[PDB]
C-alpha cells in the first residue's frame, strides 16, 4: 500500500520517522561506550584519582 | 626481509567461504585489516603493483582498520588470542647472519590490540616477489 501522506490531515494521519536501536549480549569485549570525563589535573595536593 | 616479499597473513577457524575469519595485509604504504568471510581460491600472490590480483571476495564483513605505513634485515612478530582480544607484537633489527635466527636478546614491544571476539585455528602467509 502506498502512503497517502496528504498535508490536509490531522496529527494522527501525518507521517512520522522512527528509529529503533538495540544492543547485543556480552559474548565478547564491548566496543561502544558513552563519553568519559576528563577533569583538570592537580599537583602537590592530596587527591582521589581515577 | 631485505626485499619485502612477506606482505601479510591470514587467520580464522575456517577460510573457505565459511565461518568468520581475519585478514592482515600490507603494501608498505598502510596496513589493511579486515574481519570478513573469504575463500582464497588461488593462493593470493603478486604474480609479476604493475600486476596485481585481489584476494578471495567481498562478503559479510564485521570490522576494518588502516594505518601506519608498516615498513641483512630481520623482523619479528608474535600473535596470540586472549578471551576475545587479538594481540600483535613486533621488533626490527638488522643482522649479518644468512642461515637462521641469530643469538642476542630481543624484547617485542606491543602494537595495538584488536577486540575481535572470534576464534582462530589456522593461518597462512601472503607472499610477493
Ligand atoms: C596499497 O597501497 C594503497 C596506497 O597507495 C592503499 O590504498 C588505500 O586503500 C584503502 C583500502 O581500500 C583505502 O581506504 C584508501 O583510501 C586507499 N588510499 C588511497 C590513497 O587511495 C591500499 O589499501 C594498499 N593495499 C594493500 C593490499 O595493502
Ligand atoms: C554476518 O556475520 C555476523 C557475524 O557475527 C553474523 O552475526 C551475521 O548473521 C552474518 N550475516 C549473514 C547474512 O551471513
Ligand atoms: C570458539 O569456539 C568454541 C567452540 O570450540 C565456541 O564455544 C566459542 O564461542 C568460540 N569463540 C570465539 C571467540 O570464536
Amino acid at each position: 500500500q502506498s502512503y497517502g501522506f496528504q498535508p490536509t490531515y490531522g496529527v494522527g494521519y501525518q507521517p512520522y520517522r522512527v528509529v529503533v536501536l538495540s544492543f547485543e549480549l556480552l559474548h565478547a569485549p564491548a566496543t561502544v561506550c558513552g563519553p568519559k570525563k576528563s577533569t583538570n589535573l592537580v599537583k602537590n595536593k592530596c587527591v582521589n584519582f581515577n | 626481509e631485505k626485499s619485502n616479499i612477506i606482505r601479510g597473513w591470514i587467520f580464522g577457524t575456517t577460510l573457505d567461504s565459511k565461518t568468520q575469519s581475519l585478514l592482515i595485509v600490507n603494501n608498505a604504504t598502510n596496513v589493511v585489516i579486515k574481519v570478513c568471510e573469504f575463500q582464497f581460491c588461488n593462493d593470493p600472490f603478486l604474480g609479476v603493483e604493475s600486476e596485481f590480483r585481489v584476494y578471495s571476495s567481498a562478503n559479510n564483513c564485521t570490522f576494518e582498520y588502516v594505518s601506519q605505513p608498516f615498513l641483512k634485515n630481520l623482523r619479528e612478530f608474535v600473535f596470540k588470542n586472549i578471551d576475545g582480544y587479538f594481540k600483535i607484537y613486533s621488533k626490527h633489527t638488522p643482522i649479518n647472519l644468512v642461515r637462521d635466527l641469530p643469538q642476542g636478546f630481543s624484547a617485542l614491544e606491543p602494537l595495538v590490540d584488536l577486540p575481535i571476539g572470534i576464534n582462530i585455528t589456522r593461518f597462512q602467509t601472503l607472499l610477493a616477489l
